[PDB]
RNA sequence: AUUGAGUGUUUGUACCACAUGUACAGGAUAGGUAGGAGCCGAUGAGACCGGAACGCUAGUUUCGGAGGAGGCGCUGGUGGG
């Protein structure tokens, strides 16, 4: 069923064991055999069925030390507004126009953004942006007047979040080459705006599971109260 | 099958009238334009 | 779903008093009574449609899938894939969504916070209805009905009885509900088409409520059936199928039967002692006080003593035709039709009917029954060919779609005759359940059943001699259906009909039948099962 | 309640093992989401042969035999994915 590799770091891991956060990411620092610089997930089961529309989650979070890769962001911009996102460090700024050298080329970029009110451009691609998650959603930010704080949030490393239907929502928290310090503390930024995204109409139990994982390695589950 | 019944104000709400009507010849609700105290104005009053 | 001291009265009719239900949920739940029973009623109740006067009604939050009674055509030149895209809301929020962005670039620091928030809604109730569908529905047609391309692009006001009922049922699908209110799901559908609806229904894993006066249909379906009562205005619900329902309705009806006979032995017993003390000579001072005595017991009896409910009350038909059947009715020759823009249905088709004669037009849902009938009476005009009906032939036409009555006049406006006069009227309806003031009701507020008992009570007063039904006993409770049949089987006349309903033309006893597409005049039998196979 | 042991049968619940995912297009059986350029293998790979299960009839999954070292993915087009 697995590797011996996967064995090996199985016998490294109880199943049965709710491990600390302080435990769980330095763990995870060796259960990350994989052949690279693996990245760090975290997976919250939240108990939301997305299924009411209230219940739907949906976000981003600027993780204060960034995952450790960089964000191409392609802004769409009016007036002088376009050289500012050129100012603040975007990666390549499109005019109106600009949509159709979208459509078929610039693939392979992170993000996009509209300031705000491209968005009346932006909406006819958005069925090639909509699919593919690069849509700008008010919800998670990449929509603000604010384009010279979204351009350089990015560049920081602001990492998005989504409950699936299922009632799951992951997140990476950074490489597994990250200091445990570094990497404690963005599990924790992640821990806070979850609990501030909480919808008013949730019952019972929040968390019912957090899980801390590697690209390669296996789940390790973590209290939420530690 | 004449029967008792409230005229509401379709306005406020208000219960302001008790009046009476047969229910064979008036099935629908009974409707009248009376003076509501409540907002001292003539206003559609229906049975409820 | 639960409802607590449910109450609704139309004028003076009531529909429920003081009724009660709760259904558990993964219940399919079959729902019986007769026309007007109020059985569309109770979803109207569950969709928020209509308030109770007093009661309360419970629903639950999840989304609910509605097959209407009715198919609802807001326009006549909507297409099909129009009348299916509209069940989901994805058309609706993008027109919204669109506008929301043109608000964006026209008010600059006012109305975005609330614009902000509107955006998001709704790009994410858009994603939670995956845009994908335009590509599903397609292919849900082929996967569901067999449902050809070609009605894909055709107005849907066009499409035959059967074939709206399949889109009807497709669009509830397609909006992928999580409870199901079904309105007789069956009504137009053929014999193959039913099937396909059965198996869907006994996989669907979900609450599903069935409105349905198929009996065979919903046995195979329901798990728990609701009896909507039309005289004591209640529900009951018991658990089984519709036979399991019969009997313990019957058994009930039985016992409660039995009771207020008891109750009455017992008033009498007690009226013919008081009759007895109240004749005897006033010198009998203990008689005429024990007469007394007895006269207290005799009232509290009379107020404590159940009243039997007044059994509802059966249709009763006499069609006769005034004058008499010939040798030769109806001459059709050589007739050939298309509608303009589509395949020719029958080429030089030609029949002749013989006179007090059951004559059955088999098919299938889209193969030009009702079309060969509407030629018949005039409404389409013959490509080619002659239709002749002798002198004597009189003719009386049964619409598929109830298409013969004025919506915005009454029961009795809709039957008035020159021919007929007011007692006259009055006197049939009440034979067909409507009394007193329940004809001065309008017809738009009347149900689907109760509208059918209009149309054939149109079809009696004629007194023709030759009888076109397209579809008679649709719409039909299941009692009005077997008197629907039994008295056309003593119709002293021709009979054209269309019926997709095995026991309905049994009991005619259909002598010739004319199967389509394939034009073939045959004689009656079980051979009808062959054709249908082939 | 005093009132405690079991067995067996039928049921409610929760983990735990297993297995299932074929709309049309598309390499063809892509169930959702995230990470992902690497992953697996003489701890005996691909291919071959036989048994078994599923099956929408296309194929998918699993066990064993022989053999001994190689394969899969990224890149590529299709698609809402
Ligand atoms: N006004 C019309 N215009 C264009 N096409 C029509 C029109 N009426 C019917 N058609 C087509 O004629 C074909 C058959 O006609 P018809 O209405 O008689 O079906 P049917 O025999 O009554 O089937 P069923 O009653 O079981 O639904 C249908 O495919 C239908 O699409
Ligand atoms: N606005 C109204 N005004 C007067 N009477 C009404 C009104 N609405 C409904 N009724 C009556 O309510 C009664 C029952 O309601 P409902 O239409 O739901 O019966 P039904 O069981 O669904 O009919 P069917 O089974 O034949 O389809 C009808 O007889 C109808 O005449
Ligand atoms: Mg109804
Ligand atoms: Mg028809
Ligand atoms: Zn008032």
């Amino acid at each position: 069923k697995k590797s011996k590799k996967m064995q090996e770091a199985l016998k490294k891991v109880d199943a049965t064991k709710a491990y600390s956060v302080e435990e769980a990411v330095a763990l995870a620092k060796d259960t990350n055999i994989a052949k690279f610089d693996a990245t760090v997930e975290v997976a919250y089961k939240l108990n939301v069925d997305p299924k009411k529309a209230d219940q739907q989650i949906r976000g981003a979070v600027v993780l204060p030390n960034g995952t450790g890769k960089t964000q191409t962001v392609l802004v769409f911009a009016k007036g002088e507004k376009a050289k500012e996102a050129e100012a603040a460090g975007a990666d390549f700024v499109g005019d109106d126009d600009m949509v159709a050298k979208i459509q078929g080329g610039w693939f392979d970029f992170d993000v996009v953004v509209a300031t705000p009110d491209m968005m009346a451009t932006v909406g006819k691609l958005g069925r090639v942006l909509g699919p593919k998650g690069l849509m700008p959603n008010p919800k998670t930010g990449t929509v603000t007047m604010d384009v010279t704080k979204a351009v350089e949030e990015v560049k920081a490393g602001k990492v998005t979040y989504r409950v699936d239907k299922a009632g799951n929502i992951h997140v990476p928290i950074g490489k597994v080459s990250f200091d445990n310090e570094k990497l404690v503390e963005n599990f924790n930024t992640i821990n806070d705006v979850l609990l501030k995204a909480k919808p008013s109409t949730a019952k019972g139990q929040y968390i019912k599971n957090i899980s801390v994982t590697t690209t390669f390695g296996p789940g390790i589950h973590v209290d939420q109260a530690s | 099958m004449r029967v008792n019944i409230t005229l509401e104000c379709t306005s406020c709400k208000e219960r302001n009238y008790l009046t009476n009507k047969n229910k064979r010849n008036n099935p629908d609700r009974l409707e009248k334009q009376k003076y509501c105290p409540r907002e001292r104005k003539v206003t559609l009053h229906r049975e409820t | 779903m639960r409802g607590q001291k449910m109450n609704l009265t139309f004028g003076l009719e009531e529909v429920y008093e003081d009724a009660e239900f709760h259904l558990g949920d993964f219940d399919k739940v079959g729902i019986v009574g007769v026309n007007g029973a109020g059985k569309t009623t109770l979803f109207r109740l569950l969709l928020r449609e209509l308030k109770l006067d007093k009661g309360k009604i419970t629903i639950g939050n999840s989304r609910i899938g509605y097959l209407p009674q009715e198919i609802i055509i807001m326009d006549e030149k909507m297409t099909v894939l129009e009348f299916l895209a509209e069940g989901r809301p994805i058309k609706k929020m993008e027109t919204e969504l669109n506008y929301i962005y043109e608000k964006l670039t026209v008010v600059d620091d006012d109305k975005q916070d609330r614009l902000l928030k509107r955006m998001g809604w709704l790009q994410e109730q858009l994603e939670y209805f995956d845009c994908y569908e335009a590509e599903s529905i397609l292919l849900d047609l082929v996967d569901s009905m067999q449902i050809d391309f070609d009605l894909f692009d055709q107005p849907i006001s066009e499409l035959s009885g059967g074939q709206k009922s399949k889109i009807s049922f497709a669009k509830v699908l397609y909006s992928k509900p999580e409870i199901l209110l079904l309105d007789q799901p069956t009504n137009h559908l053929d014999s193959s088409t039913k099937e396909f609806v059965t198996k869907y229904l006994k996989s669907y894993r979900g609450s599903v409520l069935i409105i349905s006066h198929d009996i065979d249909f919903l046995n195979q379906i329901i798990d728990k059936i609701m009896y909507i009562d039309k005289v004591t205005h209640k529900i009951s619900i018991y658990e089984g199928d519709y036979y399991t329902y019969k009997k313990k309705y019957s058994e009930n009806q039985l016992l409660r039967e039995k009771m207020i006979i008891q109750q009455e032995k017992e008033v009498k017993e007690l009226a013919t002692f008081v009759q007895k003390a109240k004749q005897a000579s006033q010198t009998n001072h203990a008689l005429k006080r024990m007469g007394l005595e007895r006269a207290i017991r005799l009232d509290k009896k009379k107020k404590n003593l159940t009243k039997r409910d007044k059994v509802y009350k059966r249709v009763k038909m006499d069609i006769k035709p005034n004058r008499e059947v010939a040798r030769t009715p109806l001459k059709v020759e050589n007739v050939t039709f298309h509608y303009p823009g589509h395949p020719i249905l029958y080429k030089d088709l030609s029949f002749q009917i013989s006179g007090k004669e059951r004559f059955l037009v088999v098919g299938e849902n889209g193969v030009g029954k009702s079309t060969l009938l509407k030629l018949l009476m005039g409404i389409n005009i013959p490509d080619k060919g002659k239709i002749i009906f002798n002198d004597k032939t009189d003719v009386a036409y049964y619409s598929q779609e109830l298409e013969q009555l004025d919506e915005e006049k009454t029961i009795l406006e809709n039957v008035k005759s020159d021919e007929y006069t007011d007692w006259k009227l009055r006197a049939t309806l009440s034979n067909f359940l409507f009394y007193d003031d329940d004809v001065n009701k309008k017809v738009n507020v009347l149900s689907p059943g109760e509208k059918a008992r209009i149309v054939l009570c149109k079809v009696l007063l004629q007194k023709a001699n030759l009888l076109i039904l397209d579809q008679p006993t649709n719409h039909l409770d299941p009692e009005t259906q077997s008197i629907i049949g039994a008295n056309f089987n003593l119709f002293e006349g021709t009979i054209i009909v269309v019926s997709h309903n095995p026991s309905f033309v049994e009991q005619i006893g259909i002598n010739r039948m004319l199967i389509l597409p394939s034009g073939n005049i045959d004689n009656y039998s079980p051979e009808l099962l062959e054709y249908y196979s082939n």
